[PDB]
Parts: C-alpha cells; structure tokens; sequence
RNA sequence: GGAAUUGCGGGAAAGGGGUCAACAGCCGUUCAGUACCAAGUCUCAGGGGAAACUUUGAGAUGGCCUUGCAAAGGGUAUGGUAAUAAGCUGACGGACAUGGUCCUAACACGCAGCCAAGUCCUAAGUCAACAGAUCUUCUGUUGAUAUGGAUGCAGUUCA
C-alpha cells in the first residue's frame, strides 16, 4: 500500500538536536513535495517547512529558520528533518506530509503516522505495571504508572483481545510522570478459563512489559 | 499571513443530520483549500482538495464548496464514524495555514455509565502508593462528575481523570477517575467510594469496597 | 437568383430506459508505459504587399496547479496533454442506494470556424492647407483619408 514512513522523534533535552526521517514506499520523492507539520499536545495543526519538488525551494516558519534543515535522499526514497537548538516550543506530534509535484494548490495526499518530540531535561522511566483485578460482565485492566517520556501503548493478549477494551489518554501527574490505565470487559464465565494479559509497549524506555491479570480474593 | 477561521469550534450532531463546517479566509485564495478528518492520536486524512473535489478512500457523504472567501465542508448524512476534528487549509500563498479545527460528535441516546471500582493492588500499596480507579463504561453525554469519598469524606485535590474519546460504533463514551493515596493514608481508611453523577442516572450511583484481605 | 449561416468539448435539470452491492462504467495528488508538444504571443529567415499586415520554416515564450480569471505564487521536460499537445492503455487504489454509471437531453458555459458593427494599424492612391514655380501642364512638406489590413466579447436562426 503506498504510504509515508515516519521515524526519529523522541525525547531530547533543551538545546539538543533530532532528525526526523520519512521514507516514501509506492511513490516517487522526486515528483513529490515534502510538507513538516506539527500539532502540540492537543493543540492544532502548524505548517512548520516544506522543500518543494524541485528540491532546493524550501520554505522554513520564522521560528523555526536556521534551527531547521530538510534535505533528500533521491536513492533511499526519504526526506529528513533536521531539528538544532530545539526547545520546549517545539514539543509536539511532527507529521511528514506530501503533495503531488506542481500541485502547488492541493492539499496533502499522503501523511507519516507521526513521531511525537518531546523537548524536557526530564529523565526517561519505564513504566510501572499493576493489575485492575477483576471483583455477567467483569472489567479488569492494568494501571501503568510513572513512566516518562510518552507515549505508551497497551494492548492485551498480543492483539487478540480488541473488544471491549478502551485504554485511556495518558495523565501528566504533579511528580512530571505520566500514568494511563487500560481497561476490558470480558464475560465473567471466562474468568477461570481464559488468560487475559496486557502487552505494555513504551519504547521510550525499551521497555515492553506483560502483565497477567487475575481474581485476587477481594 | 492568510488566516484561515473556522467555525462552530465545535457541534453534536445526531446520525443522518447534515453537518456544516465553514472556513473565511482573511483574503482571497481562489480555490487553493483543503479538508481534512483528524482522529485522535491518527494523523490527518485529506477530504476535500482544490475547495470541492472528493479525495480517494472519502464516502461521498463529504462535499466541499467555495462562495468568495468562504468554504463549506458539507457532511450530508452524519455517521457514527464521523466523529473527529476537520480542519480547513490554504494552499494560495506562504505559508501554508490550518484553521483552528472543529470538533465533530455524534449525538445519541443518553447512555448511563457502568460504574467499577478497583482497589491498589498489594504490590503497588507496599511500594508506598495506592492508586483506587473508578471506571465509568460506555456512557452518553461525555459529561461527568465523579466525586470520592473515604469513610464519606469528601475528597479534593488528590484525583485525576482521563476520557476516552467517542466509540466509532455506539458513539459512547468511557472515564477512568484514579484517587492518589500514600499507603500510610489508604491504610488509616476503611471504605473507599466514587459516586458518579450522570444524566442517564435519576440519582448518583455510588461504587464502594472496604480496604482489606475480607 | 448564388455564397455563408459552422465544427466541437467538458458539464447537465426533468421524464424514460439499460446496467452496477461493486461494475469491460465512473473517480484518482498511485505506479509503469504508448502517442503527442496544440492555440495564443514574440523574434528572425524564405514567398506576397506601398505599408500595415500575410503565409511558410526555425527558434523563444506558452501550456500545469487553474473547467470563473490566472497577474502574483508555485511548477515548468524529474514537465505537460478537454474542444487543434492520447487528458490514451495497463495495473493499483477508490466512490456508490430512492446512490453510482451509461443512453436519450432541455440548458448554460467553454474551445475553435465564419465574422456585421466598433476599435486599432497603415496611407500606395486621393484630397486639403501652406509653399514653390516650368507661360494655361507642375513638384515640395504637413495633415487627413481604406476602398488595404489586423482585431472583433454581436450574430451563428427556424425546421
Ligand atoms: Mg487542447
Ligand atoms: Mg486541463
Ligand atoms: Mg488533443
Ligand atoms: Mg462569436
């Protein structure tokens, strides 16, 4: 399927430098604009740079200018991003975008998955796991406590396990460490019989945890 | 710049109601405007481009349109899917500039939430920490409150809460409330209780249990 | 009496008809490929003309985003193609229910053709004013002037 791959983001502290890198498979980079736009935590959406299919017109927002640099590489079908001298203002969700070359008025067709940077002197931490026990429905869920930077991601039984299960937006706690929980309903006839473990990826810390969760007595 | 305005901010709309989204921007740009869906944690997928053709993967529910400086994004029959924020874009002059995004929710029954509590767990408690969660399940409106109490006291200043966003499916809504105790704390107290308030509940629900092995 | 009153493109209301629950149709900012590089504008060269202009060849520009315009902006052979540059073929992707698609089609719009008027260009020929004499005939400059042109949004109907 054609599509826009996106990796480099991360933690860093103040001052400190990224690069995004966003491989195109199924088109070609060189008939192809390359548009960077961020979105705070839960803000909007900011047009950030873009190098034009020609490469070499690049357009950088003030803010960002000289900070900033993206180039190609025509052989690995990928366009970087080279974030300098980064600071607080530029944590967010960076998506790598396309246009189809001279489409000058167009919209974006395809778009990276995004790649959260998170600019913090703020150590990273795995996270802590624990058991929401259950006690004809059951809910049980993990809590996942104290982690930094985001994001974490829950799933439960390697996939297997999709419905019912809703696995909250992360928390910001007053100690600057995230938490979430992810719950599921489950039949409480399967209680005895079926294992229900949830998958913990946070990568920001090359950390997967899995947790099974059980009855515990009250 | 060209500022791009988008209005409602927000809208509720119900199922099959036609949905209208509009963007004035602040000087001419021909027809150079996009639209695009945004689901939460996803990123933006293009709707409309050039103010009225239909992108690829886009039910034709979704039309665009242009009347001088103001565009329309016209969702004709709302469905549960639609949920998400759309935000017009400006493609006419540098640099490229968003509206400010309006938030789409469907409107459905009122739902009243299942209401579960769990205590820490053991492991958590002896490491200095208890954390209580309240889960609110598939409820509609996404307005809440939920308020704790330990052995009825009030509680304040010690819980926080996250929502999901809105089920694709049944357009409902779910909340988990933590209340953060230390251990010595969640040790002195025997009953720890959250008490929902929804309009789907004639009277809060409270869910309570006793601290303790039993 | 005779000439001419034209050739087309993309859409498309209403009623009818075919077809499709995903179509050998339709849509694409996807991929590869076939064919092709228009009009307009400008410059020079060959032919016509007093000139203005015209025709042919070559070049430049143009073309795309942009089917209200396209100056600005971007793109511009790693590009482009409606009616005078395939808007082609294959694949891939996609939309569709009192919906999609095709035929029939009012209708407006657009690309061209022919172009009345108008405008604009030119002034060979002619006329006028002044001047000049060669004795009844004259030439000079300055101006006007098309019957020469180019442009041309009117008109292109009825059946
Ligand atoms: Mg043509
Ligand atoms: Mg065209
Ligand atoms: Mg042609
Ligand atoms: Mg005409």
């Amino acid at each position: 399927e054609v599509q826009l791959v996106e990796s480099g983001g991360g933690l860093v502290q103040p001052g400190g430098s990224l690069r995004l890198s966003c491989a195109a498979s199924g088109f070609n980079l060189y008939s192809s604009s390359i548009h960077w736009v961020r979105q705070a935590p839960g803000k909007g959406l900011e047009w950030v740079a873009y190098i034009s299919s020609s490469y070499g017109y690049t357009y950088y927002a003030d803010s960002v200018k000289g900070r900033f640099t993206i180039s190609a590489d025509t052989s690995k079908n990928t366009a970087y991003l080279q974030m300098n001298s980064l600071r607080a203002e530029d944590t967010a969700v960076y998506y790598c975008a396309r246009r189809a070359a001279g489409m000058s008025t167009y919209g974006f067709d395809y778009w990276g998955q995004g790649t959260l940077v998170t600019v913090s002197s703020a150590s990273t931490k795995g996270p802590s796991v624990f058991p929401l026990a259950p006690s004809g429905t059951a809910a049980l869920g993990c809590l996942v406590k104290d982690y930094f930077p985001e994001p974490v991601t829950v799933s439960w039984n390697s996939g297997a396990l999709t419905s019912g299960v809703h696995t909250f937006p992360a928390v910001l706690q007053s100690s600057g460490l995230y938490s979430l929980s992810s719950v599921v309903t489950v039949p409480s006839s399967s209680l005895g019989t079926q294992t229900y473990i949830c998958n913990v990826n946070h990568k920001p810390s090359n950390t997967k945890v899995d947790k099974k969760v059980e009855p515990k007595s009250c | 710049d060209i500022q791009m305005t988008q209005s409602p901010s927000s809208l509720s709309a119900s199922v099959g109601d036609r949905v209208t989204i509009t963007c004035r921007a602040s000087q001419s740009v021909s027809s150079a405007v996009a639209w695009y869906q945004q689901k939460p944690g996803k990123a933006p997928k293009l709707l409309i481009y050039s103010a009225s053709s239909l992108y690829s993967g886009v039910p034709s529910r979704f039309s665009g349109s242009r009347s001088g400086t103001d565009f329309t994004l016209t969702i004709s029959s709302l469905q549960p899917e639609d949920f998400a924020t759309y935000y017009c874009q400006q493609s006419y002059s540098s640099p490229i500039t968003f509206g400010q995004g309006t938030k789409v929710e469907i409107k459905r029954t009122v739902a009243a939430p299942s209401v579960f509590i769990f205590p820490p767990s053991d492991e958590q408690l002896k490491s200095g920490t208890a954390s209580v969660v309240c889960l609110l399940n598939n409820f509609y409106p996404r307005e809440a409150k939920v308020q704790w109490k330990v052995d009825n006291a009030l509680q304040s200043g010690n819980s926080q809460e996250s929502v999901t966003e809105q089920d694709s499916k049944d357009s409902t809504y779910s909340l988990s409330s933590t209340l953060t105790l230390s251990k010595a704390d969640y040790e002195k107290h025997k009953v720890y209780a959250c008490e929902v308030t929804h309009q789907g509940l004639s009277s809060p629900v409270t869910k309570s249990f006793n601290r303790g092995e039993c």
